[PDB]
């Protein structure tokens, strides 16, 4: 048996309930990247993992990135993650004339769980080898019935005698979550020096082009390759 | 599952009611006939 | 040529196609029939459809005309003994022919096995 | 009486799939719809060569994108229309996300939508 | 392959009208394929039959699983 | 409850005349005083159930 | 032959006809997303060297 | 029950036979959903050159109309996955982008035909010439050819663009496409998007056009009306610092 989650979830109560607790994760925030406690590179804002901080606003979990959160055993508290946010945001350059010798604020917050979160996790499990599968999918529907039963133990079946009843009940079961406004409608001197300075870069293969994410893949390729090479001949 | 009641053919049962204690059911089948259900046997008086 | 003339001369204009006809087809595509909706714009519907018939008519028996090496094109299953005289006889194949330049398809297979 | 081979066999699957009574004009229907569905396809599959398999795999992998979308497919099966479940989750998270709208006990029952969405000065 | 409860002579008749001539493997592909679509139009005409609170089949049935899945009408 | 049987029901029915199997759905209203049935020819045909 | 027994195998073997489709059935989603969703994938797997490094992991108590 | 019998033996044997033979297959497995459920879930390296692909922004995301710069980078990878080793030919991009500006503007033209009139006449070098037209209303079609015959005898002049004053005032009241016309346009036929079901499916579940700014727009249910309806004329913990976080993450989103 197993304790199930309130009707709904809020910072105060996970935050409470475990203390004492390691974090499920820690991010540090610069002025135009981001990167996690143990990681060696950054991430840049503009880049696809924007999607993740993104998250960290609508405290929502990041089901796009479930796997990699399952292969590195990121811990779950009643399916919510606790993250801590660490915030660090608060001449002359390419002259051969320049001179030289050689010449945090804390946060804590709650992402809370979702239906896509449940649909990944299923079919994550569908395609996990352990049968060959660790779930095989014509068992899946009586699974998520488990699991639902264990997340809803208690509803509310008592029934209304008049429209005036059923008012008061709508109004007494809204959700947070489910209690936003409707979104907004789609909506749509310098000129000679940048002539200048477009004039003087002309035939250039790469400065012309941009009027930059290094990911250093060719180092990490060569870096496997010695230590492949250097694995096959200690074998010998 | 609390249970399952049978008797009506094959085909397809379009129709259910409940009664206004909830104690009693009717159901309409295209077998052309019309059936009655106790939703709780009485106790057995031994 | 103006609409409101056209409608006010519908009474010379009233196509072969039965009143009967015309209501039960307009209840099927959703139209109340001509206690409550004008006869003339009933009668204007019926003649369209008179007239698209008539040109699916032309059309075929001009197919039919330029007929008359040598066999049936396959696909157009039909008929008997092929008719008597010197007659022109609405075949499977003209209408076939004709149809295909308004986007329809009506082809069959002739024997079954 | 006369009557072809894979009719007889037509009826019988529908009889064994619990239909009690159909109209005699169905059987020639389904036959004369398969004689239309392999020339189509065998057509079409002339053009992209002999023949071979991937001639016809080909055909049939062209074909089927803009029909059949339908048919009984249950987990990750396309029918229905064909729609990614992954999109339907973002639409419903989309529309899900905003309040239930507010109605008073004198409106409840009589209250229409706007006069931009329904049927004034239509006859 | 499977075993197929379409004959593939009719296959064969169907590339007989056409001057075609078909090897052993596109034959039995083909009719596959054309039995796997007759199994979709069935269980698309059954389910507009059901909608309606019926047990038998009618013409207009199957004409509307035909449009359901972007088929050319018959006449 | 110990001991008896069910409870004893009356029924009334109400029977449709000259319709071809087009009819496809039917209903009543709370008060059963209406009655609607829904056809394959895209129509809907409702009735007082008392003739008035 | 007897017919009782071959009536009995005839209907029992309609009963359970299952064809199985020559090709899978498209499963259609706009194009944004798988975009956005492949350039993701390439961008993780650069940053863990293929699975190699755990940049999730956690040292201490926070 | 005796009916069947003779309907299963007026059957010859052979089809009996074909027909007894299913119950040999091997059930359905369905194990071919794997591929589809992992796609949800000396010699040259062609994958490096295949993951070129997602590396170039979308029309949609760049708001620019495919050219031919973008067809040809578009190309290659594309015959790379299907073992084209030797490319492509040198004049297919732009073969590409003249098909592609033809497909839009055919779908363009069939959208706009269905809720359009009173467009430009033949008089000259303006109108829909030999293709497809609007349609025109009686008040029109009477301005227009007195204008017309106006101009020819010498006392109209058209503006700068070649429009008549009738043909001018009627362009003028015309608006931008919206969401409405494309609806109503998708109502009588394809538009020629039968192969992209997803562009269709976005439009028919999307909100109604003004629906989102009109929010509160009501009518009511009144029998005694025309129409029956009347019109109305831990360490910082989330509570105590959610504000500032979010002001702290919209600045970095920006």
């Amino acid at each position: 048996t197993f304790d199930a989650p309130p009707y709904v979830i809020t910072p105060e109560y996970i935050l409470k309930k475990f203390a004492g607790h390691p974090p499920s994760l820690i991010v540090h925030l610069y002025q135009n990247h981001f990167r996690f406690d143990q990681q060696e590179g950054m991430f840049q804002y503009k880049s696809p993992m924007r999607i993740f901080i993104e998250h960290l606003r609508n405290r929502t979990v990041p089901h796009e990135i479930m796997e990699y959160l399952i292969q590195g055993g990121v811990p779950f508290y009643e399916g919510c993650l606790i993250v801590q946010v660490f915030d660090h945001r608060t001449t002359v350059p390419f002259s051969i004339h320049n001179h030289n010798p050689y010449i945090p604020t804390v946060y804590t917050v709650v992402l809370m769980p979702t239906a896509q979160a449940l649909h990944t996790d299923l079919l994550l499990k569908t395609v996990t080898p352990r049968d060959h599968m660790e779930l095989d999918p014509k068992n899946i529907y009586e699974v998520e019935a488990k699991i639902l039963l264990a997340t809803y133990p208690k509803l509310d079946l008592e029934p209304t005698k008049n429209a005036e009843e059923t008012i008061a009940k709508l109004e007494k079961l809204a959700h947070p979550e489910h209690s936003h406004k409707p979104p907004e409608p789609k909506v749509r001197d310098e000129a000679l020096a940048a002539e200048q300075e477009r004039y003087m870069l002309t035939l250039d293969e790469r400065l012309s082009s941009k009027l930059w994410e290094p990911r250093f893949e060719r180092f990490k390729l060569i870096e496997n390759i010695k230590q492949e090479h250097a694995e096959k001949k200690e074998q010998e | 599952l609390i249970k399952k009641c049978r008797g009506h053919g094959k085909g397809g049962i379009p129709s259910l009611s409940f009664s206004a204690e909830s104690n009693v059911l009717v159901s309409g089948g295209l077998d052309c006939t019309v059936r009655v259900w106790d939703i709780e046997l009485p106790a057995d008086p031994n | 040529a103006s609409l409101r003339e056209f409608l006010n001369k519908m009474d010379d204009y009233a196509p072969i196609i039965p009143d009967a006809v015309t209501n039960y087809y307009m209840t099927r595509a959703g139209l109340p029939p001509p206690p409550q909706t004008d006869i003339r714009l009933a009668r204007l519907l019926a003649l369209a459809t008179q007239k698209f018939i008539a040109d699916i008519a032309a059309d075929a028996y001009q197919y039919s005309r330029i007929r008359a090496l040598g066999i049936q094109r396959p696909g157009y299953g039909g008929g008997g003994q092929g008719g008597s005289q010197n007659r022109t006889v609405l075949t499977m194949e003209d209408l076939g022919m004709a149809v295909s330049e308004f986007g329809v398809n009506v082809k069959r297979s002739e024997f079954y096995r | 009486s006369p009557r072809p081979r894979d009719a007889r066999t037509l009826e019988l699957l529908l009889t064994a799939q619990g239909v009690t009574s159909f109209e005699p004009r169905v059987s020639q229907l389904l036959l004369d719809f398969a004689y239309r569905h392999t020339a189509a396809v065998l057509s079409d599959a002339l053009h992209l060569s002999s023949i071979t398999a991937n001639a016809v795999a080909l055909a049939i992998s062209s074909r089927l994108g803009y029909q059949f979308r339908g048919g009984g497919g249950g987990y990750y099966g396309g029918g229905g229309g064909g729609a990614s479940k992954d999109w339907m989750l973002e639409l419903a998270r989309e529309r899900n996300k905003v309040a239930l709208p507010r109605v008073l006990p004198s409106e409840w029952g009589v209250r229409l939508p706007g006069e931009r969405f329904v049927l004034s000065g239509v006859s | 392959g499977p075993k197929l409860l379409w004959n593939p002579e009719n296959v064969r008749d169907v590339a007989d009208a056409l001057g075609i001539t078909l090897s052993e493997e596109p034959l039995r592909l083909l009719a596959q394929d054309v039995e796997y679509r007759i199994g979709q139009v069935i269980v698309e005409s059954l389910r507009f039959m059901r909608a309606a609170n019926r047990t038998t089949l009618t013409v207009q049935d199957v004409s509307l699983a035909l449009r359901v899945l972007d088929v050319e009408p018959l006449y | 409850r110990t001991g008896g049987i069910g409870i004893p029901v009356s029924a009334c029915m109400f029977t449709f005349h000259n319709t071809l199997g087009t009819v496809s759905c039917m209903d009543f209203s709370n008060d059963h005083k209406l009655v609607a049935v829904g056809t394959m020819d895209s129509y809907i045909r409702v009735w007082s159930l008392d003739g008035k | 032959v007897d017919s009782d027994e071959e009536t009995a195998a005839v209907m029992s073997a309609l009963a359970n006809w299952n064809p199985q489709p020559v090709v899978p059935q498209p499963v259609f989603a706009p194009l944004k997303r798988q975009y956005q969703l492949a350039r993701l994938h390439e961008q993780l797997q650069a940053a863990t060297n293929g699975g190699r490094t755990n940049i999730f992991k956690v040292v201490g108590f926070g | 029950e005796r009916r069947l019998k003779g309907e299963v033996m007026q059957l010859p044997a052979r089809d009996r036979r074909r027909i007894k033979e299913l119950a040999h297959n091997d059930f359905d497995p369905y194990d071919a959903l794997a591929n589809v459920l992992m796609e949800h879930a000396l010699k040259m390296n062609f994958d490096l050159e295949i993951r070129k692909r997602y590396a170039q922004p979308l029309a949609v995301e760049s708001g620019e109309f495919p050219d031919t710069s973008n067809i040809e980078s578009r190309m290659l990878p594309f015959c790379y996955e299907a073992g084209l080793s030797s490319g492509h030919a040198p004049d297919a991009a732009q073969f590409m982008s003249i098909a592609t500006e033809t497909f839009i503007k055919e779908v363009m033209s069939a959208i706009f035909s269905r809720t359009r009139s009173n467009g430009p006449g033949d008089s000259g070098s303006a109108g829909f010439g030999l293709g497809s037209g609007w349609i025109q209303t009686h008040r029109y079609r009477k301005q227009l050819a007195k204008e017309e015959e106006a101009f020819q005898r010498g006392e109209i002049s058209r503006d700068k663009m070649g429009l008549l004053p009738v043909e001018a005032k009627a362009a003028s009241e015309r608006g931008p496409l919206g969401m409405a016309d494309v609806r109503l346009a998708l109502e009588m036929g394809d538009c020629g998007l039968a192969g992209f079901p997803v562009i269709v499916k976005s439009v028919i579940y999307g909100w109604r056009e003004g629906e989102l700014e009109n929010w509160e727009d009501y009518t009511y249910v009144d029998p005694s009306r025309p129409d029956g309806i009347a019109i109305p004329s831990w360490e910082g913990a989330e509570p105590e610092t959610s504000d500032l976080l979010n002001a702290v993450l919209d600045s970095c989103l920006a």
